[PDB]
């Protein structure tokens, strides 16, 4: 599993930084480490593909990078509607497909 | 023994002669016809090997199930009370009913190794 | 546009079997290749089993190789889970996902592009 | 379809039809050798193909990299909005450049080959 | 170098244009039958590598052990201080025996490759 | 009808050698696979190792391994197992058996068809 | 290993029934669950072969079946020569390929 | 006569990297495969990486194989491995040595043929 | 790793005896167990190679063998200058490639 911080906030319009952590065999080895954000109730939907990318519909206040072996997730100008629990998910070959991270309560 | 000396033996023994026969398919304008013919028959069965993913055996395994409806005999009855020109008699009405499913089976084949070798 | 609902059983008692359907629309279900994630009630997401766009080839969890068949059928729209032994810690809410896989003749996904609303399977 | 049924479709379309076109490609002085000069076409591109390591196979995947200038469409681009007509004609001044880039490789592959398994 | 560029150099250093002789193997009566004799050679040495076991491959190891009556030499100095014309002339009488054991020891492999597949 | 007699070595050292050999009869010695099976003296019967009809191919239980050869003269109608090393663990009864494998042109078996009597391998 | 009671025992005349529980790797995936019947101071002999066959020669009073994970022996009509110690043996695939049950002393 | 000459840097921080390239003479670089081999202060000698003569294909061991890269230049005659994460029990003096392998048309070797001075690497 | 004595010692002139013992699936199976020679201070150097060879240039002194699963090094004729840390270097194969015993002060 990948390590993220158990809860993460900031003032309305702040820009706020989730984190994800793994190791060279996964993160660090390959560039898809996506980002997904649940809200209580609801399905998660796709925020972040690859490293860089934002879905079509997505607001270009989440956006987000990778280096060395920590991945993050950055969403600028913080709205109230922005809290709920983000995941990041990186492909880790074919032997293991895809490792989630713990949530993040925004 | 030499070439066809197993054409009377039991299935199982003339598997162990597959070689000998196969040295001996390959080994004045008319003539020259037969031997182009002959070079023409060898390449089409050469062609039907590699369309099946078998190439350069003797002896392929494969993924095609048994229906029983072309034969329904024992195993050990075919292999041990029959000879090669009395099975090949037996299934002459379903050979080309194998044949097409031998190309799709490797169609399919050829399809997943690209896909599982698209991983990173 | 793009929907995926999931309809399956409820409670189940160790050691039964529970199949788990998911009826897509709104997209060419046969362009894309589908997976299952769940969720335990009080934990984070994983991947359970991963299936290609044709259906012939699979992947699945090392906790589930034994006990899961993933399936589809291209011609009705559907994906089936079919679950084995079910044991208390199967206990999650499943869902079905459009992504995670892509037929070399296709640009890259290796993530989860459409998740749909998810059901609930209780040991 | 049948022979060259796809010609007109789509690149991807068209790789399910690979065999088709195969059992086509073998199927008076002068009748004896254009059956001669087919007999050596085809003999051609089987050692070609035997050359590159990919034998008896209809789709094969390499370790040449693709340069880029070569094309620089989409994978997609390529694969959904192109007939092999098409393609043939927008890569046909490289063509000897990948065949040679080919050979290269797998000459380096089998002496990797052969320097692994001469591991005791 | 080109073709048969390699014909004076070591072994060792001529296995490294094995592709070049190989491209040019292949490249009125009496001509007709000449370049149908041409095609009966290729296929024969052809079909003399898919019953070794090798197929598409240029070089193959295998099974079969040195005798050291063949030839007694040291490794490097077969492979430094040799061209193929002189190892060629030196295992001229041996040939025949190599042939047979290749062939006999592919035949133990198709066997054993079938029944580890058998097992379920 | 059928007879197979295990005749071998009695008393081993730790870090030394026994070979065990099965004589045949009564059947076609070269149309089955044979096998070895151990009894340790208070235990139950555990498979340790197997060898084909042809005598080419083999397997081994992973505990012996890198200790146990055995092979087969079809000429002589004998099965043979050489041991090496021989710790306590290994003092058991042996018998070689029949059956255990099928060569791909045979009903399956994944039976041991024939037993014969054991010989008592102590350590 | 395979489990099996360590004895089983009934009047003479009776049905009893010698379980043998695996795991879906052996008993569950593959139908190849012998039985063998080994009488004190002699060498085992084969009772049931693949899930419901007899050799030739045995009785018809040795039957038996497999459900899910677990195979059973059912010896109708009990004798008092019947009474030695079974086991049930199991194909376990090519990577192991045989496991034996404990015995059970009938 | 022959001579292998090691240079590199010297204390790295955890979580750094380092690359220690070795610089060849009196021999044919090309005609021999290449290995590195350290030795921790107070330890003996251990085996980290061999590259063949070609430089294509490599071999490690497990305790580097996610981190150190091992290449070689045969027209610079230099051998080169670079280090990545360099945790505190990869201190050691670091030694490039010529043989451990042999390609094939080559007589065997599965020995250190030469050895250089050493440099040492401190995390 | 391979078993070395941590210390071996003898009179000048004497000839001393270094063992090295390892297991099957290494000295046994492979009869690739070189020696080296390390003085304090410098680089090690090759003594012996594959099982019984020595390299050129290296004194008559040093010769060796191996049985079972245990190699030995046999230095005649004890010199001063030859108490040095040794070592012996055993082959085990493709997936481990060379394991080195511990050294012995002589
Ligand atoms: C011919 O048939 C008889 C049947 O008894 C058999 O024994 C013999 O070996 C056969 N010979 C062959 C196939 O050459
Ligand atoms: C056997 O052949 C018949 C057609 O003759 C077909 O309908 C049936 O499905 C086949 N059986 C199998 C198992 O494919
Ligand atoms: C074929 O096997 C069946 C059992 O499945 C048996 O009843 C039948 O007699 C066998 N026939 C032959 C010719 O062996
Ligand atoms: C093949 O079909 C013909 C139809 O007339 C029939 O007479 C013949 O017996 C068939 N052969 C086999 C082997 O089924
Ligand atoms: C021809 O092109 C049209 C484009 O709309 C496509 O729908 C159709 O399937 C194509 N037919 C072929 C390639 O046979
Ligand atoms: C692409 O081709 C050019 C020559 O046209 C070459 O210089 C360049 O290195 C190639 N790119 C790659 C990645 O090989
Ligand atoms: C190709 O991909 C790029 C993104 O890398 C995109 O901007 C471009 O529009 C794509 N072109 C086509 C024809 O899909
Ligand atoms: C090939 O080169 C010729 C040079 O005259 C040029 O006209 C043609 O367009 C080129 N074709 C491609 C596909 O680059
Ligand atoms: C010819 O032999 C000489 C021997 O000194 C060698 O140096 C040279 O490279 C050889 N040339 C070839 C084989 O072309
Ligand atoms: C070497 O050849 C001779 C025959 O000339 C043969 O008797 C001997 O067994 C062969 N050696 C080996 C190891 O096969
Ligand atoms: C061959 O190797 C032996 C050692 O086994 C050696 O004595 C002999 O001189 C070598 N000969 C050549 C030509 O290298
Ligand atoms: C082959 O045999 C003939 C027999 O006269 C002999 O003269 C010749 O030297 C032999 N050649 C080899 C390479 O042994």
């Amino acid at each position: 599993a990948l390590t993220q911080p158990p809860s993460v906030s900031g003032s309305p319009g702040q820009s706020v930084t989730i984190s994800c952590t793994g190791t060279s065999s996964d993160i660090g080895s390959y560039n898809y480490v996506s980002w997904y954000q649940q809200h209580p109730g609801k399905a998660p939907k796709l925020m972040i593909y690859d490293v860089t990318q934002r879905p079509s519909g997505v607001s270009d206040r989440f956006s987000g990078s990778k280096s060395g072996n920590t991945a993050s997730l950055t969403i600028s100008g913080l709205q109230a509607d922005d809290e709920a629990d983000y995941y990041c998910s990186a492909y880790a070959g074919r032997q293991t497909f895809y490792i989630f991270g713990g949530g993040t309560r925004l | 023994d030499g070439f066809l000396g197993a054409a009377g033996s039991t299935m199982g023994a003339a598997s162990m002669t597959l070689t000998v026969q196969a040295r001996n398919l390959l080994s004045g304008i008319k003539q020259l016809q037969a031997r182009v013919l002959a070079v023409e028959h060898y390449l089409r069965d050469q062609q039907l090997l590699g369309i099946w993913g078998c190439s350069g055996k003797l002896i392929c395994c494969t993924n095609v199930p048994w229906n029983s409806s072309w034969s329904n005999r024992n195993l050990s009855e075919i292999w041990d009370n029959m000879t090669w020109l009395q099975w090949d008699k037996e299934i002459s009405n379903y050979t080309q009913i194998i044949y097409g499913l031998l190309e799709e089976s490797q169609n399919q084949q050829e399809k997943n190794e690209q896909d599982l070798l698209a991983l990173d | 546009e793009v929907q995926l609902v999931e309809t399956g059983g409820g409670l189940v008692q160790p050691g039964g079997s529970l199949k788990l359907s998911c009826r897509a629309s709104g997209y060419t279900f046969s362009s894309f290749a589908m997976s299952w994630v769940r969720q335990a009630p009080g934990k984070g997401l994983e991947w359970v089993s991963l299936i290609n766009d044709r259906g012939g080839l699979t992947f699945y969890v090392d906790s589930v190789k034994g006990r899961f068949t993933i399936s589809r059928d291209n011609s009705k729209n559907t994906l089936s889970l079919q679950m084995h032994s079910l044991r208390d810690g199967d206990t999650a809410v499943y869902y079905c996902a459009t992504g995670g896989m892509s037929s070399a003749l296709q640009s890259s996904k290796y993530y989860f592009d459409f998740w749909g609303q998810g059901a609930l399977v209780t040991v």
